[PDB]
RNA sequence: AUGGGAAAUGCUACGCGGUAGUAGCAUGCUAGGAGCAG
RNA sequence: CUGCUCCUAGCAUGCUACUACCGCGUAGCAUUUCCCAU
């Protein structure tokens, strides 16, 4: 086990102790790192400790070679030499240690807390390998943090599906959703065995919680549900492959006279062909995933695999491909858990298909010819190089929109993050511009595009359809809990329930609630087509119902609302609590 | 009682307390300094 | 057309206890010096 | 050599009062944050 360094990339085999990921360092690089930072532990073919059992010094600052092992001064043998070299650290290979000085950024990477936007923006500015290491250590930090989550010291259970949840004091009791993974542990003085992969969501009403596990007993009193963390694997492939310009087509099979909306985009498709790859930077709603299926129609011959960030986007892509492309050449890869539903009509995880679909975390390690990825804003730089490593094709396509909301990055609790610095690809998109751009929101008519282009977007956007005259508003406030218990505006639900009858075609209007509790309680009361923004990302609906609960940095986000309204087709009705935000748009009040 | 762990910890607590008082950032920070002073006195006692 | 609302950061008041420092009280012993009586 | 007394010093103990900080406990007042995917 020997490798290159990182700052200087010289051949060496030293690693740091305090650095969580334990990376390979040369001699001079390691010496600089341990001089600067407080890291006082170095790993090699053996650990570094005072070999004398009467000492327990692990500091590399002083350690004396006791014949073959390390010693303190109080145990140093007479004929012996300290192993702190002449401005380096003694060890494996010294005669081939090339010099490099950019250690300060690397020291900061192993220093900062990822609570300040300076950390994240600085992370996406260093060397490629440093970027990979920073992403890896950030992921590990997140895993460690979520590991230290609530230990639910419950007391009661309602039914075979429903239970009562209570928690310990001191650690963060995490929220409940199908996304998270929990498991109880039978404390019977012994046999603390897993009770199964237990997911949890809040019940319908009152102090009630619905529980579903891989096994399902009738749970006892003394158990607890602790959130465990999954490991993070290292990576080697670059985040971004280099660009190469061509002259002729790169070996793709066309289809003459297939459609019409994409013959105009044939020039764009050839522009993709003349390079190793290409990207897409444009507003949501306007030929994004739709510029995709027609491009496939241009060269529908090779055996290909695709994917998407979230499940709704890939399911909509599957439906669109079924609508346009033949069915029996496309597939969608499903995960083992599959607790969140998917396109439950198609092939059940058929990796042996010509145009395959999947999710980010369940991608295989096979290859293809071309590929397209969904919503670079929702993704990090880690998963980019992850798919680069597992998948290697001859052409790559990337889609995304800077105005969209980025990945959660919950540890960053200070400041806002500039859209370019969402990932490396977004920075490149905002610096060098797009590869091809489409700007005419096709699903929403002219009034919505006017509102979005006048208020948040640049006054450049246009549409193809005239006003549908289904714009209405509401402003009255309502009351919430105000003491934790994320805001729930029940009077608005009651007024919606009382009113809805007058609105005939709005019975199936897609209800929107980013907050999980409100999202559940709305369906609990009436059963509207409930939905959250996060999960509306890249979707689209004829009738939508948006509901703002209260005012907060979350609910007052410009990007959240503008990505919420880009999903209007023919009809919508939504409510506020904020005055100037109510006045900002250009619709009818009522 | 100079060469004692309580003495050294109290010295570091005083250094942090004077540094943060010179910074004068937060009232809760000053309360943290006072609590550190009070546990340092407790152990030094 | 219904008698089911917390996490607690911050302020104030009271009490307890501990710790330290200060003053006062009583005593118990020790040691020393001195005087009276037989 | 026994008994009585004075004075001084020290110690130690007990008790009382005062001062500071602490945390607790209680009460009152008031705020600050507001949460999302696998
Ligand atoms: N050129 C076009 N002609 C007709 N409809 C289009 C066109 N481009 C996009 N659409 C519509 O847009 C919908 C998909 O949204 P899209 O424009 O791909 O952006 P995104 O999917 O990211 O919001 C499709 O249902 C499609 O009907
Ligand atoms: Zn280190
Ligand atoms: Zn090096
Ligand atoms: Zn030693």
């Amino acid at each position: 086990a020997v490798g290159a360094c990182v700052l200087c990339n010289s051949q060496t085999s030293l690693r740091c102790g305090a650095c969580i990921r334990r990376p390979f360092l040369c001699c001079k690089c390691c010496y600089d790192h341990v001089i600067s930072t407080s890291h006082k532990l170095v790993l090699s073919v053996n650990p570094y400790v005072c070999n004398a059992p009467g000492c327990d010094v692990t500091d590399v600052t002083q350690l004396y070679l006791g014949g073959m092992s390390y010693y303190c001064k109080s145990h140093k043998p007479p004929i012996s030499f300290p192993l702190c070299a002449n401005g380096q650290v003694f060890g494996l290979y010294k005669n081939t240690c090339v010099g490099s000085d950019n250690v300060t950024d690397f020291n900061a990477i192993a220093t900062c807390d990822w609570t300040n936007a300076g950390d994240y923006i600085l992370a996406n500015t260093c060397t490629e390998r440093l970027k990979l290491f920073a992403a890896e250590t950030l992921k590990a930090t997140e895993e460690t943090f979520k590991l230290s989550y609530g230990i639910a010291t419950v007391r009661e259970v309602l039914s075979d599906r429903e239970l009562h949840l209570s928690w310990e004091v001191g650690k963060p009791r995490p929220p409940l959703n199908r996304n998270y993974v929990f498991t109880g542990y039978r404390v019977t003085k012994n046999s603390k065995v897993q009770i199964g992969e237990y997911t949890f969501e809040k019940g319908d009403y009152g102090d009630a919680v619905v529980y579903r596990g891989t096994t399902t007993y009738k749970l006892n009193v003394g158990d607890y549900f602790v959130l465990t963390s999954h490991t993070v694997m290292p990576l080697s492939a670059p985040t971004l492959v280099p660009q190469e310009h061509y002259v002729r087509i790169t070996g793709l099979y066309p289809t003459l006279n297939i459609s019409d909306e994409f013959s105009s985009n044939v020039a764009n498709y050839q522009k993709v062909g003349m390079q190793k790859y290409s990207t897409l930077q444009g507003p949501p709603g306007t030929g994004k995933s739709h510029f995709a299926i027609g491009l496939a129609l241009y060269y529908p011959s090779a055996r290909i695999v695709y994917t998407a960030c979230s499940h709704a986007a890939v399911d909509a892509l599957c439906e669109k491909a079924l609508k346009y492309l033949p069915i029996d050449k496309c597939s969608r890869i499903i995960p083992a858990r599959a607790r969140v539903e998917c396109f439950d009509k198609f092939k059940v995880n058929s990796t042996l298909e010509q145009y395959v679909f999947c999710t980010v975390n369940a991608l295989p390690e096979t290859t293809a010819d071309i590929v397209v990825f969904d919503e670079i804003s929702m993704a990090t730089n880690y998963d980019l190089s992850v798919v680069n490593a597992r998948l290697r094709a001859k052409h790559y396509v990337y889609i995304g929109d800077p105005a969209q909301l980025p990945a959660p990055r919950t540890l960053l609790t200070k400041g806002t993050l500039e859209p370019e610095y969402f990932n490396s690809v977004c920075r490149l998109m905002k610096t060098i511009g797009p590869d091809m751009f489409l700007g005419t929101c096709r699903r929403c008519p002219a009034e919505i595009v006017d509102t979005v282009s006048a208020l948040v977007y640049d006054n450049k956007l246009k549409a193809h359809k005239d006003k549908s005259a289904q714009c209405f508003k509401m402003f009255y406030k309502g009351v919430i809990t105000h003491d934790v218990s994320s805001a729930i505006n029940r009077p608005q639900i009651g007024v919606v329930r009382e009113f809805l009858t007058r609105n005939p075609a709005w019975r199936k209007a897609v209800f929107i609630s980013p907050y999980n509790s409100q999202n559940a309680v709305a369906s609990k009361i009436l059963g509207l087509p409930t939905q959250t923004v996060d999960s509306s990302q890249g979707s689209e609906y004829d009738y939508v119902i948006f509901t703002q609960t209260t005012e907060t940095a979350h609910s007052c986000n410009v990007n959240r609302f503008n990505v919420a309204i880009t999903r209007a087709k023919v009809g919508i009705l939504c409510i506020m609590s904020d005055r100037d935000l109510y006045d900002k748009l250009q619709f009818t009040s009522l | 009682f100079s060469s004692l762990p309580s003495y050294a910890a109290f010295a570091t607590a005083q250094e942090a307390y004077e540094q943060a008082v010179a910074n004068g950032d937060s009232e809760v920070v000053l309360k943290k300094l006072k609590k550190s002073l009070n546990v340092a006195k407790s152990e030094f006692d």
